[PDB]
């Protein structure tokens, strides 16, 4: 299959969609699940990588997420923790 | 480069690899010679497949 169809299968398997962010700054929006239920926006570059999220997260949580991305440099681990946090916040 | 090309690189960077030659998906979280292999069989629900994959990524 073509790239768009492979993208569609990843979205189905992970229930993870990668969308343009609303932010100029945090320009990647990760969307979890079947609706616009859980999402978090991030910047792929910089010190200040964590943007807005729905459910809003508290500062302690946002700092944890920031470090997985900036310090650990581990996108999968960041998505795992962010998904768990956002789902628990619903 | 186009947008899907990048999305695919991003998914792949998670260690999740489509192996459609074999009707399965591979999960390589540790890069240590061990992988999880998930059949794409209609048999398991989408919910079960998603839950399983996120469990593997969370290890
Ligand atoms: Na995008």
């Amino acid at each position: 299959m073509n790239d768009a169809a492979e993208v569609a299968l990843y979205e189905r398997l992970l229930q993870l969609r990668v969308l343009p962010g609303a932010s100029d700054v945090h320009d990647v929006r990760f969307v979890f699940g079947d609706d616009s239920r859980c999402w978090i926006e991030v910047a792929m570059h910089g010190d200040h990588v964590i943007g807005n999220s729905h459910p809003a997260l508290d500062p302690k949580s946002r700092a944890t997420l920031e470090h997985v991305l900036t310090v650990q440099g581990d996108l999968a681990a960041f998505l795992v923790v962010a998904r768990d946090m956002l789902l628990a916040s619903l | 480069a186009n947008e899907n090309i990048l999305k695919l690189k991003l998914y792949r960077s998670l260690g999740v690899i489509l192996d459609l030659e074999n009707d399965q998906v591979l999960i390589n979280r540790k890069n240590d010679g061990n992988i999880d292999i998930l059949p794409l069989d209609n048999n398991l629900s989408d919910f079960y497949k998603t839950k399983y994959i996120w469990e593997r990524l969370g290890k």
